[PDB]
């Protein structure tokens, strides 16, 4: 569980 | 087919709570993050929350930070949003949208929307008024007549001219909010050889109070 | 936050012609690593949610037509439709999709060019049914005109009435590309019973002088 790319 | 269907939108008292649901389909729900994106009545679009694919990362704008919480159920394929301490600025269409973790190419998949209204108003059925032409303007080629549907809450209202059979020459103007209550207006144009020989009755329906009102334009 | 800006707000187009919309972030949306700008363009037609049109500023999505192209880098972005067809009269949004918070511009909304037409103005006194309940709303309609910018004034016995008027404008009618406006002046029956005439005065480029509609009691 990856973070969000716009972050 | 990716399907993201929302539920829950309603009338809420300001300083209340509401919990919407987004049920996703045609993909593996867990490999993608999600967002809630809302639309206001001025068609201003804004982001509300993002939750990553395993619910281990959540993201909020300052507006909504500490008032709403995005959460998911990966087993049940369902995404949620618990709204609390609802102000009237949060009345909007709430959309769930997928974050495209693989393509990183924007909001490709949106839902249908569910609508929240945060208002301390009360159901009030309207006053319909017939607006009958006046001066010697009256007879030319066309006479224009109307209906004033003043002071109602909530929406919708269905307005017709003679039950739907008079659609040519009709103009229904948007509702405007003037402190909890709306007002709507319509006009229809018919020849001088049509009214007052024929009769026109504006019919307004306000389902939120079971009101059915027929208003005849008469001179 | 990266605030986004769209200009123009409305754009009048003729079908077959090229039309250009601009978008501006306050901060570069340039992903140095991936080497692309993370700016997306959306199209929403009424009722529908938005639709993805171009992503990574310039990459046209699948099934989107050829006539749409995204241009620009850093802070200035430009959407082009090159033979605007009739099915493009929609609202177009640009989006910062680089850093959360994700921000949307205000939209540029296409409307269709058509000849000028003058408002068909009509005034209505209050209904006796209304007037029974103590209210006096006077209604004036300005139906079927083009271009969209009109101004209305209410006068009661020649004086300008400022407060008490409510106005509701419509969108560009589908069938004939025109616009319509209604103006209600709402007063008390008391007030209404001491003034003898009510005039509705309106100005539009079609007209040198304001258009005057009055009734008397």
């Amino acid at each position: 569980d990856v973070p969000d790319y716009a972050s | 087919e990716v399907q993201l269907v929302e539920s829950g939108g309603d009338l809420v008292k300001p300083g209340g709570s509401l919990k919407l649901s987004c049920a996703a389909s045609g993909f593996s729900f867990s490999s993608y993050g999600m967002s809630w994106v809302r639309q206001t009545p001025d068609k201003r679009l804004e982001w509300v929350a993002t939750i990553s694919n395993g619910g281990g990362y959540t993201y909020y704008p300052d507006s909504v930070k500490g008032r709403f919480t995005i959460s998911r159920d990966n087993a049940k394929n369902t995404l949620y949003l618990q709204m609390s301490s609802l102000k009237s600025e949060d009345s909007a269409m709430y959309y769930c949208a997928r974050r495209e973790r693989y393509d990183e190419n924007g909001f490709a998949y949106w839902g249908q929307g569910t609508l929240v209204t945060v208002s301390a108003a009360k159901t009030t059925a309207p006053s319909v008024y017939p607006l009958a032409p006046v001066c010697g303007d009256t007879t030319g080629s066309s006479v224009t007549l109307g209906c004033l549907v003043k002071g109602y809450f909530p929406e919708p209202v269905t307005l017709t001219w003679n039950s739907g059979s008079l659609s040519s020459g009709v103009h229904t103007f948007p509702a405007v909010l003037q402190s909890d209550l709306y007002t709507l207006s319509s006009s229809v144009t018919v020849t001088s050889s049509t009214w007052p020989s024929q009769s026109i009755t504006c019919n307004v329906a306000h389902p939120a109070s079971s009101t059915k009102v027929d208003k005849k334009i008469e001179p | 936050d990266i605030v986004m800006t769209q200009s123009p707000s409305s754009l009048t187009v003729t079908a077959g012609e090229k039309v250009t919309m601009s978008c501006t972030s306050s901060q570069s949306l340039f992903n140095s690593g991936k080497q692309k700008n993370y700016l997306t363009w959306y199209q929403q037609k009424p009722g529908q949610p938005p639709k993805v049109l171009i992503y990574w500023a310039s990459t046209r999505e699948s099934g989107v037509p050829d006539r749409f192209t995204g241009s620009g880098s850093g802070t200035d972005f430009t959407l082009t439709i090159s033979s605007v067809q009739a099915e493009d009269l929609a609202v177009y949004y640009c989006q910062n999709d680089y850093s959360n918070p994700l921000t949307f511009g205000g939209g540029t909304k296409l409307e269709l060019k058509r000849a000028d037409a003058a408002p068909t103005v009509s005034i209505f006194p209050p209904s006796s049914e209304q007037l029974t309940s103590g209210g006096a709303s006077v209604v004036c309609f300005l139906n079927n005109f083009y271009p969209k910018d009109i101004n209305v004034k209410w006068k009661i016995d020649g004086s300008e009435r400022q407060n008490g008027v409510l106005n509701s404008w419509t969108d560009q009618d589908s069938k004939d590309s025109t616009y319509s406006m209604s103006s209600t002046l709402t007063l008390t029956k008391d007030e209404y019973e001491r003034h003898n005439s009510y005039t509705c005065e309106a100005t539009h480029k079609t007209s040198t002088s304001p258009i005057v509609k009055s009734f008397n009691r």
